[PDB]
């Protein structure tokens, strides 16, 4: 059974968020109640709400009448709305099946997705290559990366060489710059016996604007 | 309500688990609630709508065109292994032993309870593997029988010297 | 509601050291207390309900103990990789409630970290800006001192730092400092220096270069 959220990740302030949980893998109807729970920035679990089959609904009573939650049986998948959003509204949702076998708990949850209440557009990254150099290099071991810098809203998933390089990527969490856009940059650490041998890509996809980059970094020789 | 030991189980017997009390019913009679057994119906239709079809299930009329007639497990309960369990135990197994309804909270929750010799085992997701003793407590006011230990649960059978509708 | 509070915010201990975690309710919700895992930005992870039931799939290290308003989740033998933040749950009575978190690091000797330096690209010039990246690599503990220093001019407010989560093999940390320019100020200095002061090194560490080499 696999939970997957789905949504807009940027809603203007006083605008509606809206995500829907699909189920797969099996039933909405293995459990009778399903839940959302948030995570704004740095901060800690909240429980959002909660439907059952039946369409019971229980919310989050910091939520007020602003939220709401649906769910449709033959579609295998079930919805959030949270109307009038304000900054404080920026988190990562989550789904979660509950099951209420020796108290009520979460035993299966999807992968999350981020929301971002801003009245900034969107903005899709530049990606600038952190080549490698003599001034990267330690041991047998050079770093080399990719600057991904001045995009909106949160997130971007970096990849290396279309996912196949994964040991030793460090993808740093992003800083928001003075501009209002966010940058990170990826480094990963490989041979450097290889830099003549293996090419070297990133694959910068930032889903809020719809763009994937593909930077080759090379090698520098000085 | 909750089956004590003084629940009348009207056209049953009382039985005792290792953390709960029910009643079971008699020839092929089925549960209408915890403590009342009734004929089963056997085919749903007009005629049969409201009557019991099997353990906390009874026939209604399902919307639509044509309108049709099923075997639908009543509030809070839905059918898994063809018997209708409350929402509570959807995915629970306890091994062996019955999931039964903890309400002393707000929240009902699902709990294991066991064939005598069983309690439910922190060890393993409180499945009843784990070894623990259960005192009857069954009064088994009939002159002639006492509490024993049948088929895995307790219940009121004919003493250790008679046989079967009084024991003799 | 029913508030649940965690003690302590954050913990450090080693491997194999045994480590405790405390949830207070502040009403009793008798044994019907969960128990969460979750790595920076994550998917949490069931690891206990019933204050002591162990879900299954999670190593035997894993415990829990309590009833009422007080409880316990243990590590017996802490592991690289069960840094996380762990988090209490409740639902005995609406509305659901968690715990503020409990943020586990994993301690460890300490590390030197490797510095690396990288120059502004050639078509990030192009636009006008000059962004240059020092690196630090592998390192413990966490609390670091990089500054930028331009032909060894101390610089302030012009760069932004990003660490990464623990590792979850060697507990170590790493450490990007980017320092942004114009590309009329990038070009009126020579020596670009990044310099790191750390625990494991016994002096500060200097990597720098020549702009245009």
């Amino acid at each position: 059974v696999q939970l997957q959220e789905s949504g807009p990740g940027l809603v203007k302030p006083s605008g509606t968020l809206s995500l829907t949980c699909a189920v797969s893998g099996g039933s909405i109807s293995s459990s009778h109640w399903w839940s959302w729970v948030r995570q704004p920035p740095g901060k800690g679990l909240e429980w959002v709400g909660e439907i059952s089959l039946s369409g019971s609904t229980h919310y989050g009573p910091s939520l007020k009448s602003r939220v709401s939650i649906s769910l449709d049986k033959s579609m295998n998948h079930f919805s959030l709305r949270l109307s009038s959003v304000t900054a404080a509204d920026t988190a990562v949702y989550y789904c979660a099946r509950e099951s209420r076998f020796y108290g009520a708990y979460f035993d299966y949850w999807g992968q999350g997705t981020l929301v971002t209440v801003s009245s900034a557009s969107t903005k899709g990254p530049s990606v600038f290559p952190l080549a490698p150099s003599s001034k990267s290099t330690s041991g047998g071991t050079a770093a080399l990366g990719c600057l991904v810098k001045d995009y909106f809203p949160e997130p971007v998933t970096v990849s290396w060489n279309s996912g196949a390089l994964t040991s030793g990527v460090h993808t740093f969490p992003a800083v928001l710059q003075s501009s209002g856009l966010y940058s990170l940059s990826s480094v990963v650490t490989v041979p450097s016996s290889s830099l003549g041998t293996q090419t070297y890509i990133c694959n910068v996809n930032h889903k809020p604007s719809n763009t994937k980059v593909d930077k080759k970094v090379e090698p520098k020789s000085c | 309500a909750k089956v004590t030991v003084d629940t009348v189980c009207k056209r049953g017997f009382l039985i005792q688990m290792s953390g709960h009390l029910e009643c079971k019913c008699e020839n092929d009679l089925v549960l209408v609630n915890e403590e009342t057994c009734e004929e089963k119906v056997l085919k749903c239709d007009e005629k049969t709508v409201n009557k019991p079809c099997g353990d906390f299930s009874k026939c209604i009329k399902i919307d639509g065109n044509p309108v049709s007639y099923a075997c639908k497990c009543n509030l809070g309960y839905d059918m898994v292994n063809n018997v209708c369990i409350p929402n509570e135990c959807k995915q629970v197994t306890c091994g062996n032993g019955k999931c039964i309804l903890d309400t002393s909270n707000p929240v009902k929750t699902g709990v294991c309870s066991c064939n005598i010799g069983k309690v439910p085992n922190v060890q393993d997701q409180n499945k009843c593997s784990k070894d623990g003793e259960t005192k009857c407590s069954l009064k088994c006011l009939k002159e002639q029988e006492t509490c024993k230990a049948v088929d895995g649960i307790y219940k009121c059978d004919c003493k250790d010297g008679f046989i079967i509708s009084i024991c003799t | 509601d029913i508030q649940l509070t965690q003690s302590p915010s954050f913990l450090s201990a080693s491997v194999g050291d045994r480590v405790t975690i405390t949830c207070w309710a502040s009403q009793g919700i008798n044994s019907y207390l969960a128990w969460y895992q979750q790595k920076p930005g994550k998917t949490p992870k069931l690891l206990i309900y019933a204050a002591s039931t162990l879900q299954s799939g999670v190593p035997s290290r894993f415990s829990g103990s309590g009833s009422g308003t007080e409880f316990t989740l243990t590590i017996s033998s802490l592991q690289p990789e069960d840094f996380a933040t762990y988090y209490c749950q409740q639902l005995n009575s609406y509305p659901c409630s968690f715990g503020q978190g409990t943020t586990l690091e994993i301690k460890r000797t300490v590390a030197a970290p490797s510095v690396f330096i990288f120059p502004p690209s050639d078509e990030q010039l192009k636009s006008g800006t000059a962004s240059v990246v020092c690196l630090l690599n592998n390192f413990y503990p966490r609390e670091a001192k990089v500054q930028w220093k331009v032909d060894n001019a101390l610089q302030s407010g012009n760069s932004q730092e990003s660490v990464t989560e623990q590792d979850s093999k060697d507990s170590t940390y790493s450490l990007s400092s980017t320092l942004t320019l114009s590309k009329a100020d990038y070009e009126k200095h020579k020596v670009y220096a990044c310099e790191v002061t750390h625990q494991g090194l016994s002096s500060p560490v200097t990597k720098s270069f020549n702009r245009g080499e």
